[PDB]
């Protein structure tokens, strides 16, 4: 069921290979540079994502 | 948290189709995610500006808050459905029950199929390199089946909410 | 310059709506109104990285 | 973590109508921190693409995100000092001892130049009102004051750094 918690699975993806590693990230087994993270996190409200939006929604962006 | 790579990640590519333009399509929206809620629920509201003059389903931070949060949750559960060519967690987790609460607090289903439809057309428009502000670092190749599946996990919000 | 990529982060707040997210009262005034700054490291973003790489020559914002 | 509110806050503004102004110019560079950076660095290569061919100023994705990042440190200690109306933070934690850390790793001074010198005019125009995707949600009027305070920060940091 819809849990009513904003809990939404956060994917990860990452290509690394051309070999440039950040400390303590290796949290699995490999060496071809490829590696993906899920987990459930709450997604939270952007009070100033909202006054953007708010502001500038009548504005075409992107080449949209 | 899962963390999937080597072995278990070569297995991930052999029990989804087109494994490694399917992870490139899934980055394409992660990466973009803010961008593509963004430029969505700005889309909703130009086409009806009523949503935001005063006691519309967006007047006010908050109102206006909780609305680019759902579409980022919606959105995230399709990356993950398009992540593992399937959408029982998408379904399960999110649109069970959603159109029952939606309509108790009369969300109205008109401004979010028309959100919805943006973000399908955004995510489609990254996976296809029809996108003008941003391309994708891929090789070049034909991403259209996978562009047809994730448009496909799309429809079954637009169907559950309609 | 400590090369610890910490930087003065500043975030503004305007709740004048009223709406208050709970235990975020740090300060003093009933203005809707807060300024709040700490240091952090800025980190490496490959992905803002490898955008502007392929991206760079699409003039964006009417710049 | 420092906490400015209430009287805290309004010794900050000083006087009444530039006070809020300036808080609005803060609020502007913060909120816009990321695309005023991709955008400069950006137009940093675009001048000169020869900064991303081979053992260029930003070949590579590690070089490029190194750059990404300061260019973010920077602006942020500029929107540090555009809140304090001071630049000794900027000067003594950011500044100080920053050229020659570049002159050791050989990070092009000629680009820094125009990423700095584009950061500038991309924070003037969203205080002047010359930003044309996205307008900032404060009162018409005009802060052309706080344009030229920023533009000294930036100035600060272009004659260490050129
Ligand atoms: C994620 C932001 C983005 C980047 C970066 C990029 O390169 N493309 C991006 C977004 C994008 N948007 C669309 C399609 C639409 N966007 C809107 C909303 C805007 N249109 C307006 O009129 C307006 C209010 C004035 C908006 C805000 C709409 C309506 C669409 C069309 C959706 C449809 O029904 O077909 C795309 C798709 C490709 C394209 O450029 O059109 C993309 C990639
Ligand atoms: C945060 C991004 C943004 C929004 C949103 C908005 O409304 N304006 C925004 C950015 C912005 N950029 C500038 C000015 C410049 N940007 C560039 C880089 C691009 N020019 C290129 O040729 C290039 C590759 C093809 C780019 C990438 C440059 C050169 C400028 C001008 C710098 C100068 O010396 O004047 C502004 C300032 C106002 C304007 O729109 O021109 C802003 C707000
Ligand atoms: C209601 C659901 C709103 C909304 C509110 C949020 N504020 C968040 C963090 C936050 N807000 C303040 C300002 C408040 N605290 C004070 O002490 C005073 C002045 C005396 C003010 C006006 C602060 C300081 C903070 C951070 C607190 C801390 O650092 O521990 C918040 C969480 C996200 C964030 O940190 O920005 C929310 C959701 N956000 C919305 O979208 C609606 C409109
Ligand atoms: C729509 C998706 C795109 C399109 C994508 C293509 N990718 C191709 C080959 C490819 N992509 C990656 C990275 C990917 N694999 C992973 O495991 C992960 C992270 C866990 C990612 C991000 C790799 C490694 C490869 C193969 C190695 C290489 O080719 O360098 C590809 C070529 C065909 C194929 O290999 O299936 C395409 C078409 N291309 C486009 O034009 C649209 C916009
Ligand atoms: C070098 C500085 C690069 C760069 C690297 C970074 N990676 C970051 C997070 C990260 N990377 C992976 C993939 C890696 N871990 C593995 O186990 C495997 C293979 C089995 C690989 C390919 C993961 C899983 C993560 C997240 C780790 C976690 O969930 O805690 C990262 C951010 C660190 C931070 O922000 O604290 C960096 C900087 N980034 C760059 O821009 C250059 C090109
Ligand atoms: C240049 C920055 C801009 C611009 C800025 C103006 N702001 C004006 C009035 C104003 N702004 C605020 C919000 C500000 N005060 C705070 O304490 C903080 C901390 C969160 C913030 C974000 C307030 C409270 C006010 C005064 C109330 C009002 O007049 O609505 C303003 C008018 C100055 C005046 O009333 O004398 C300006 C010009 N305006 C522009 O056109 C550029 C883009
Ligand atoms: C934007 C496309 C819409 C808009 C959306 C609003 N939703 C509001 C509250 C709300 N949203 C949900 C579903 C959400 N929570 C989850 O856990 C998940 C998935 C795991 C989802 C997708 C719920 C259960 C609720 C009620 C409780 C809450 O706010 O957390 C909302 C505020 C409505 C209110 O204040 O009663 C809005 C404005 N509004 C629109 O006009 C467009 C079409
Ligand atoms: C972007 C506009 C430039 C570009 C910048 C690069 N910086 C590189 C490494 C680097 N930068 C600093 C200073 C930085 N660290 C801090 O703590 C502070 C201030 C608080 C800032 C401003 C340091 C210490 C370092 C060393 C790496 C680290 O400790 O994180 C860098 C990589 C150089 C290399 O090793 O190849 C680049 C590319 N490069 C350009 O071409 C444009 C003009």
């Amino acid at each position: 069921a819809m849990k009513k918690d904003s809990k939404a699975p956060c994917v990860e993806v990452f290509d690394e290979r051309d070999g440039c590693k950040a400390a303590g990230t290796q949290k699995a087994s490999g060496d071809d540079g490829f590696c993906v993270k899920v987990s459930m996190k709450a997604i939270g409200f952007n009070a100033a994502e909202a006054a953007s939006v708010t502001k500038n929604y009548g504005i075409k962006r992107f080449g949209a | 948290a899962a963390y999937v790579g080597g072995a278990d990640l070569q297995a991930l590519k052999k029990f989804v189709s087109e494994g490694n333009k399917r992870m490139d399509s899934v980055n394409a929206i992660v990466s973009n995610a803010s961008c593509i809620v963004s430029d969505s629920v700005s889309g909703m509201v130009c086409e009806n500006p009523s949503l935001i003059a005063p006691n519309g389903g967006v007047y006010t931070n908050r109102k206006m808050a909780a609305c680019l949060r759902d579409a980022e949750i919606i959105l995230r559960y399709v990356s993950y459905s398009l992540l593992s060519g399937d959408s029982s967690v998408l379904e399960d987790r999110c649109l069970n029950g959603l159109k029952e609460t939606y309509a108790s607090l009369g969300v109205p289903a008109a401004g979010n199929a028309r959100t919805i439809s943006i973000m399908k057309a955004t995510v489609i428009g990254f996976i296809t390199n029809n996108s003008q502000q941003k391309k994708l670092s891929t090789p070049a190749g034909d991403c259209s089946a996978l562009a047809s599946e994730v448009g496909g996990y799309f429809d079954k919000v637009s169907s559950a909410l309609a």
